[PDB]
């Protein structure tokens, strides 16, 4: 007969994860916090079974802007996620914008995730709002130089 | 909000409500209980039908000068006006509506369409306003008026009005109100439920 | 560049769901769509339904520490309401098997 | 299927003919990513140009095969009417390069729904296409209808 | 369970450490400034497994420059880095410039 | 960049942006140990059962 | 919470420092004076964060 | 490595990560003492048959 | 190495088994493959089904 008292342990218990994680990632610039949704299994009988945790929503809240200063990092403000890249081609979206230009010059975050967006190509090179996401480069190649054509 | 766009709960039943049909959507309760949705569909552009400027003038204005009417000069006319209209496809007309003082408490406007450069300026008055003994407009507040063909556009013709309009010894000819019923495509920013239970896409 | 001209490189491209509440996050602050979220719509910063980006800055947590305080004295004061229910069962039980 | 919407507003190009170099030479440039018999990805690049109100020729190239040939006829043209919806030309049959040996996909390139009003600039409302890459199985799961679907 | 709080602890103590180092530092020439980065631990389930220090990522943004009237005294403005080697031949990169 | 000679770039740690963020980062320790606190009487209550 | 009060004593002491530094160039010719300028932060509650 | 003289290399016991431990292992150890006594009322219970 | 240059001496592999719960254990956190779990599949980390 615990079936009740079990599952509502249960649900307190995953309540209070939520809460102590919440708590532990204060300081994670691009985190969301979590809460849990309870919902009741009433079978057949009225005698209520119990409860059981329906899933857990996240608050997509803006936080506080704080102006770090590094160039790189970008704030996003409202609706948007940065897209990401890993080393197997796997696509995934953060709101983290600490980025930092690695040995062979890609744009990536903490984890190595190489930063996505729009290229450039041509002469001179025009961004390509159309051309599928591709990682961004910072090449330190010397800047050729175009003749004169028009004055 | 799901993938399919329904307004659902966490275990995934789908809210009912009363749905909106026709143009302008409006809620029918005669229907069934239908799930609500919220698609990114494009909102189209709506052809003005109807327009209203509602303007206050001067009693003391003297009569233009400089006959006659060009839509160059500007000491050719009393005033000058501009409302926004849109044709099928959206795009901006900006009809110019030109104020002359011909007699007492008589004042002819033009109509001129400023967005079409092919477009030949007015030459005879597209309607004179007849005001009464103390600005209650007397005859002449409603106009039918064409826009120009743009971009290969339907030309939306539209009532333009001039209700309520007064015409006293107020300082100035300055316009009061300018409204129309047409507006240019635009996509889905963002979504609120009503205290009446309304959900409203803006 | 050192020849008083500048080239454009690329232009970090922006991601918007129609369900935030269903991307399902693999940790390292990242989040991964799937069938519940739907496709990605791509776009840029300050363009259709997108926000502009903020340099110089970052996006802190939106978590309050206050709120997660209370809630935790509320979840534990349940959690041993639990507790007692479970020990009022354990009791019963105790009861039945002693006779 | 590549769903857009184009303005009304927008100037013909000057710099006729049309040329893949030329910037000048187009309106919107869209890439759609599709798949050949082997697995290969073609880039396939759309370009719309507005000869006249209420028309686009519609070119079309593949950005993967270096030895496609430079387009110089117009692959079709787009016909919208005085209130914007699309009247004649939506769809057309399009044949990709042959990389590596690797049979040419054929497949029916269709503009439906695309739409043209005063819209704030040239945007493609939505991309898709039925093909895909070799996939190797990740997970699996049961579904709440009891389906069995592997991921 | 205890393995978020004990992470939440963990990575509070990691950034008063940065703080810390930091504060102790702020009379030092050439010093950089650290900040540390968190990241969240999710691992299939929703729970939010807890969080994990990323890294501790350097400030180089230039300093104050302050005269000291030694001949031997040279300050690197924007970017640059002084080169060094030890007794081993093994290079290192230094911002201060305090030489003998 | 150029050098400077006869003088040394110090720091760039400013002071009262250390403070404040001291002051944060022991609240949020303070926090976790409360979150600790609350899941050991947890497990108290669970075993005194 | 702490986040409007770190921002408003970071604005603060930009101000100082701004300051500071023109009295420090009070004899320096051909120098121009520099000044601050501060706006909010809300972003969308209505509690106005920094 | 390098030898610096003058100087003393103190322990890396870090008192907060271990207290924290400390009280882990006491709930694991209580938790074990409770099995323990499960098992003791099994065999009190058979063998009071 | 000292001379500046790094040198590769292995990859670990891992295995992926048809059924994880079919692994007989053997203690010492140590499982062994049975016909029940089948043969194990070898890869390496991040690809695939690793």
């Amino acid at each position: 007969s615990f079936s009740q008292a079990v599952s509502g342990l249960n649900a307190a218990a995953t309540n209070l994860d939520v809460i102590g994680n919440n708590i532990a990632n204060s300081a994670t610039y691009g985190f969301k916090s979590g809460t849990a949704s309870f919902a009741d299994m009433f079978a057949g009988s009225k005698v209520g079974l119990g409860v059981k945790v329906a899933g857990i929503t996240q608050d997509f809240t803006d936080g506080t802007t704080t102006n770090t200063g590094r160039g790189l990092d970008v704030a996003i403000s409202q609706n948007g996620f940065f897209r990401l890249v890993d080393s197997n081609g796997s696509v995934f979206y953060s709101r983290n914008g600490q980025f930092k230009l690695d040995e062979n010059r890609n744009l990536v975050n903490m984890q190595g995730m190489q930063l996505t967006g729009y290229p450039a190509t041509g002469t001179p090179p025009t961004i390509q709002q159309g051309a599928n996401p591709a990682p961004i480069t910072i090449p330190n190649t010397l800047m050729a130089a175009k003749s004169t054509t028009t004055a | 909000l799901d993938e399919n766009r329904n307004l659902v709960n966490m275990q995934g039943m789908q809210l009912t409500g009363y749905p909106a049909t026709g143009t302008p959507p409006t809620i029918q309760q005669g229907a069934n209980p239908a799930p609500i949705t919220i698609p990114n569909t494009l909102m189209a552009a709506k052809s003005t039908t109807t327009a209203s400027m509602q303007i206050n003038l001067n009693s003391t204005d003297p009569v233009p000068s400089k006959t006659p009417f060009s839509v160059s000069d500007a000491d050719s006319y009393n005033k000058k006006g501009t409302v926004t209209v849109y044709d099928s496809q959206g795009n901006a007309h900006d009809m110019n509506v030109y104020f002359v003082k011909t007699k007492d408490n008589e004042w002819a406007v033009y109509t001129h369409d400023s967005s079409d450069p092919a477009a030949t300026a007015p030459t005879t008055a597209s309607t004179t306003l007849k005001f009464n003994e103390n600005g209650i407009l007397e005859s002449g507040g409603t106009v039918n008026i064409t826009t120009g063909t743009i971009n290969g556009a339907t030309a939306a013709t539209f009532s333009l009005s001039f209700l309520n309009s007064m015409q006293q010894n107020t300082g100035a000819n300055n316009i009061v109100a300018t409204n129309q019923n047409g507006y240019k495509p635009g996509d889905l920013v963002s979504y609120q439920i009503n205290n009446d239970g309304t959900v409203v896409g803006n | 560049y050192s020849n008083e001209q500048e080239q454009v490189l690329g232009q970090i491209v922006l991601a918007n769901f129609a369900n935030n509440e269903g991307l399902a996050s693999q940790g390292d602050n990242v989040w991964a769509a799937t069938q519940a979220s739907g496709v990605a719509l791509l776009g840029t910063a300050g363009s259709g339904n997108f926000g502009k980006l903020t340099n110089g800055a970052l996006e802190a947590s939106n978590v309050d520490l206050s709120k997660e305080l209370v809630n935790m004295i509320v979840a534990q004061r349940n959690y041993q309401s639990n507790a007692q229910t479970i020990k009022t069962q354990d009791q019963i039980l105790n009861t039945l098997v002693n006779l």
